């Protein structure tokens, strides 16, 4: 297991997928053209695992760029780093969506997804392990989230050996223009529990808070947050740019994490924090860095984990420090806290450390948090939902589309039935 | 028919068939099957002199349906600033009872709309006007997860 194909769609999926190359491109020492001006051959080992190789040291991104909207692509050339993208892996509709899940998954994504199905295929036809499949998108909005489940569904039915990773961010009335998001984000959900093997939760009401209360930052704007959700990222891929025994591939990485087949909902974490472009002076510890990096106050997706309890955790930290160190913090926020673990699945905090730092930091931490707490996110969407499904409000867009209508309380049931199952696990003790 | 047209005129958003329709006579309150008037769907969709023009000539700014609806129900819950300013500008209903149990504040609440809380409240929203599952208007806050609409709540 080794090579992992990329995929970004969708406004916001596309634009996270920049910020990710970006930081990326820059700790595996890629530079904007194409070619490695590093230093440390760390940032080599396992090079393959993001990057085809064309000859003459080209570090092609194994990577796919798509949406509806003709213009994005637009944003994509003025992206720093972006002139390295392949140019067959262009594929770029003109309809657009306009935040409308049935127009992205039954209409016109049903048009351009055997197009990109092919390019998929020739990336496929040139990897010698490969891994799953890597995504980013959105979910209140219309390319993303349709055409993104469909995708996923096709090359489910066409890969089904193959581990099934997708990074989704959530819609909240605090950045959210429209009011159609409590409709394709259930479809969405709908999909991603029948289909999906991992599944990253990032909410945009926590990014907004974050970039307001500490940050300071009162007029948020929409790249403060993809900062924010590329560090995520980073944090979180570490265990597969770099060598190490902890989390290898994504088998292994979802095999510590996914005690039920359906329960794959994480609730990524990082500190410290910080704005663009602001290094860090007084440079964080270690027993604040875990006595952060596991409160609610640095976690990505509103939940707050301290009303549920953790089924399993990841937690990385990078950079030069002390190994029983972090092994010892570990610990002593299990046992001080086992009151927030499921004491019949024992040995569940898995810690591993690299040595290259990020980019502006030189020592960091990420958290993954599959949590019992997680449902909180789900009984607020169900409640969006519940409340403008009852009501039938803007129906004609997707059930005149060729959607079912009731493949709506179809989800509905289905996410409810989910909840339950949160909530199932959270009391039950090793009787 | 001559509602029909008036229906989906005001729900499609026009201001030619809602300026020389119900000069046909075409009944200004005129339903459907399960009891929306054209301000129902003008007010919902997002739509701003169709709601001035309708509610100047005789358009009930009280109106219900099979499960209970009003207007400002349906501008609440969908987030027109504007709609629910006008709305309530003609002397609407901030505690309307639906067969669900729900007021127009607790769709405002649950759709995350600040604002309209804001003006709903001002107008005199009733805190403790509970719904079907026995919870009050800042019963809807705490579950939520929104601080910002406790606080209002609470003022
Ligand atoms: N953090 C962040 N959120 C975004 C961005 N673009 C869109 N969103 C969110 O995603 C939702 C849908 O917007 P959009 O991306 O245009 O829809 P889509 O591309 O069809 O999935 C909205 O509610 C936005 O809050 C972005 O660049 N950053």
């Amino acid at each position: 297991m080794r090579e992992i194909v990329h995929i970004q769609a969708g406004q916001c999926g596309n634009q996270i997928g920049a910020k990710f190359w970006e930081v990326i491109s820059d700790e595996h020492g890629i530079d904007p053209t194409g070619s490695y001006h590093g230093d440390s051959d760390l940032q080599l080992e396992r090079i393959n695992v993001y990057y085809n190789e064309a000859t003459g040291n080209k570090y092609v991104p194994r990577a796919i760029l798509v949406d509806l909207e003709p213009g994005t692509m637009d944003s994509v050339r003025s992206g720093p780093f972006g002139q390295i993208f392949r140019p067959d892996n262009f594929v770029f509709g003109q309809s657009g969506a306009g935040n409308n899940w049935a127009k992205g998954h039954y209409t016109e994504g049903a048009e351009l997804v055997d197009s990109v199905l092919d390019v998929v295929r020739k990336e496929s036809e040139s990897c010698d392990c490969l891994q799953g499949f890597q995504l980013t998108h959105s979910l209140g909005g219309g390319t993303g989230s349709g055409m993104g489940t469909l995708l996923i569904s096709k090359i489910r039915e066409e890969y089904p050996d193959r581990i099934m990773n997708t990074f989704s961010v959530m819609p909240s009335p605090k950045v959210s223009d429209t009011v159609v998001e409590p409709y394709n984000a259930t479809l969405s959900v709908h999909q991603l529990v029948e289909n999906t093997d991992e599944t990253y939760c990032i909410d945009n009401e926590a990014l907004y808070d974050i970039c307001f209360r500490t940050l300071k930052l009162t007029t948020p704007t929409y790249g403060d947050l993809n900062h924010l959700v590329s560090a995520t990222m980073s944090g979180v891929t570490t265990c597969l740019r770099f060598p190490g025994q902890l989390n290898a591939d994504l088998r292994k990485l979802a095999v510590n994490m996914v005690p039920f087949p359906r329960l794959h909902f994480f609730m990524p974490g990082f500190a410290p924090l910080t704005s663009r472009g602001s290094q860090q002076y007084r440079a964080l510890t270690v027993p604040e860095l875990t006595q952060q990096m596991f409160d609610s106050k640095n976690m990505m997706a509103a939940c707050d984990p301290r009303h549920g309890r953790y089924l399993t955790v990841a937690a990385i930290f990078r950079g030069r420090m002390s190994m029983k160190e972090v092994d010892e913090q570990m610990l002593n926020v299990q046992n001080k806290n086992s009151s927030y673990f499921v004491e019949w699945i024992p040995n569940n905090v898995k810690t591993a450390v690299c040595d290259i730092p990020p980019r502006g930091l030189k020592m960091s931490a990420t958290f993954i948090g599959n949590s019992t707490a997680i449902q909180e996110l789900f009984k607020r969407i169900s409640e969006q939902f519940t409340a403008m499904f009852r009501r039938k409000a803007f129906l004609h867009w997707y059930t005149g589309e060729g959607m079912d209508e009731m493949e709506f309380t179809e989800a509905e049931s289905n996410m409810n039935d989910l909840v339950s199952e949160y909530q199932q696990y959270q009391d039950a003790t090793a009787d | 028919d001559l509602g029909k047209k008036l229906l989906e005129a005001a729900r499609a958003g026009q201001d030619d068939e809602v300026r020389i329709l119900m000069a046909n006579g075409a009944d200004v309150n005129a339903t459907d099957a399960s009891g929306l008037t054209p301000l129902h769907l003008a007010a919902t969709y997002g739509h701003l002199e169709i709601v001035e023009v309708l509610l100047k000539h005789g358009a009930d700014v009280n109106a219900i349906d099979i499960m209970g609806s009003t207007p400002l129900h349906l501008a609440a819950l969908i987030g027109h600033l504007e709609i629910v300013e006008v709305l309530l500008k003609h002397g609407a209903d901030v505690n309307a009872v639906d067969t669900w149990g729900d007021t127009p504040l607790h769709l405002a609440a649950i759709m995350g709309h600040l604002e309209i809380v804001e003006v709903l409240l001002k107008h005199g929203a009733d805190v403790n006007a509970q719904d079907k599952f026995g919870k009050t208007a800042f019963d809807i806050s705490i579950d939520n997860g929104n601080e910002d609409l406790a606080e209002i709540l609470q003022k």
